[PDB]
């Protein structure tokens, strides 16, 4: 059979189903986006600009 | 002259009463006669809270604040003497009324402070 590094080589052929996994890379990468912005959110201390910014934190 | 069933549920119970544009004049005080405050009305329309800054010797300011528990701010019916003193100057004596009110106001990025609003004794 395919070996595991080659899994994906099944797309080659299937435009559809191509675009379905570009989808789901997607999602993951927007998945990501917002999930990460969730957290700096969730730890992010907005009270001093000055000596606190956000590249500090 | 409104009733209570005009005023109930507009807001309207939480605001002081209001005088016109034409109440300029002046109001005689003779020092002979004793006065009192029969109704005295604060309706607070801002709340502002001094910020803690980290290094202790920048200016603080007062800041902007969001009232979060609505429109049961206002301090009401209350009386107290009028005094008038040998200089000419009044002191007005609180002696009773709804003269407090917990307010809690919300910082920016949500810190809640609560406060006793009142002008007691
Ligand atoms: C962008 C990500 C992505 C996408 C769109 C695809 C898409 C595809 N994969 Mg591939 N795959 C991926 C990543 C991806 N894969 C990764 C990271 C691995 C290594 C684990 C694989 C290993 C793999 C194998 C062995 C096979 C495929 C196959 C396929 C095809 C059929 C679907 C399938 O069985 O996947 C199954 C893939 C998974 C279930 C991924 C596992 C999820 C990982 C382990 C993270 C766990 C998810 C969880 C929410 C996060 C945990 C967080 C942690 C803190 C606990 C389809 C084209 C099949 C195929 O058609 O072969 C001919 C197939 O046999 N994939
Ligand atoms: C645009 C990016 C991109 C895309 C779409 C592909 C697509 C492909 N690669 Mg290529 N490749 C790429 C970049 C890419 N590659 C890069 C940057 C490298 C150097 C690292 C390679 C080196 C490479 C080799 C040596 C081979 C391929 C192969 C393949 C084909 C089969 C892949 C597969 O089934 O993996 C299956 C993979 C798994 C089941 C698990 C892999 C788990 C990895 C190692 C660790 C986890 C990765 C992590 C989840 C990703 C995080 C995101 C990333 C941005 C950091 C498929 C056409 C194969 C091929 O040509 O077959 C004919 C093959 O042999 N690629
Ligand atoms: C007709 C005009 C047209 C338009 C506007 C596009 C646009 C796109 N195509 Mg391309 N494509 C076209 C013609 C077109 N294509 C033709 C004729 C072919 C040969 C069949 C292809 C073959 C092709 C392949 C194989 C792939 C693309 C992909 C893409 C997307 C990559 C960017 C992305 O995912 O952003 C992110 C998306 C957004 C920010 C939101 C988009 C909002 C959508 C478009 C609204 C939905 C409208 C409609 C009902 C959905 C399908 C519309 C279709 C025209 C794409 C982008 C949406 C890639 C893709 O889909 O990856 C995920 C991809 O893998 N195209
Ligand atoms: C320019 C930006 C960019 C590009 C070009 C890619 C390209 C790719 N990503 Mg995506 N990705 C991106 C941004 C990008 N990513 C971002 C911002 C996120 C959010 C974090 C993701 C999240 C993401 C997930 C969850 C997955 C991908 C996967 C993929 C691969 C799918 C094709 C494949 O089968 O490769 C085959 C695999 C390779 C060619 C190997 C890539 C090895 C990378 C470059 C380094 C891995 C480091 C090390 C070996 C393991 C990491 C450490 C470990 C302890 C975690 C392709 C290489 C999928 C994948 O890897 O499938 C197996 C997959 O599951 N990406
Ligand atoms: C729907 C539209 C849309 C909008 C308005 C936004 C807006 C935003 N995104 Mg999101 N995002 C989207 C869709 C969108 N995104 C999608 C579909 C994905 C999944 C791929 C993401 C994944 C994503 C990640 C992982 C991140 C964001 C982030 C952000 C923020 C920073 C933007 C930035 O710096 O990019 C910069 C963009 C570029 C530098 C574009 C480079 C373009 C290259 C050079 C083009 C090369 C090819 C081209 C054909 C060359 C020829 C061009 C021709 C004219 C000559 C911004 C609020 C960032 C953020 O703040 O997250 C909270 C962030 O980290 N987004
Ligand atoms: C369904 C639906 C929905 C929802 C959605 C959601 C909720 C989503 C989520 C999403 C998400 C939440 C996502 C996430 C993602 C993530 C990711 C994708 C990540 C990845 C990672 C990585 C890849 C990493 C790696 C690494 C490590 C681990 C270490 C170091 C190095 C590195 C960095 C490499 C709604 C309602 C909207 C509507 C429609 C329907
Ligand atoms: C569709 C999916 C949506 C999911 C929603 C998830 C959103 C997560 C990020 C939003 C920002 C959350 O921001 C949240 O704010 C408060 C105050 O800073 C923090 O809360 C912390 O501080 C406050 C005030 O000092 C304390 O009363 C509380 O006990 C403490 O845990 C949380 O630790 C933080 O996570
Ligand atoms: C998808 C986003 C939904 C979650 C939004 C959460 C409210 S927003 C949240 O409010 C907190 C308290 O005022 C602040 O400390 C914090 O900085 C702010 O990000």
């Amino acid at each position: 059979g395919l070996p595991w590094y080659r899994v994906h080589t099944v797309l080659i052929n299937d435009p559809g189903r191509l675009i379905a996994a570009h989808l789901m890379h997607t999602a993951l990468v927007a998945g990501w986006a917002g999930s990460m912005a969730l957290y700096e959110l969730a730890t992010f201390d907005p009270s001093d600009p000055v000596l606190n910014p956000m590249w500090r934190q | 002259t409104l009733t209570y069933d005009d005023i109930v549920g507009t807001g309207l119970a939480n605001k002081c009463p209001t005088l016109d544009d034409t109440a300029r004049g002046a109001y005689p005080i003779d020092s002979s006669q004793t006065y009192r405050i029969a109704r005295l009305c604060l309706q607070p329309t801002t709340f502002l809270v001094k910020e803690e800054p980290k290094n202790k010797r920048q200016e603080a300011e007062f800041v902007p604040t969001k009232l979060v528990t609505r429109e049961t701010t206002s301090l009401d019916q209350i009386q107290g003497e009028l005094k008038v003193n040998s200089d000419g100057s009044l002191t007005f004596v609180e002696e009773d009324g709804i003269d407090f009110q917990p307010v809690t106001v919300q910082m920016a990025g949500g810190e809640r402070i609560p406060l006793l609003f009142t002008v007691k004794n």
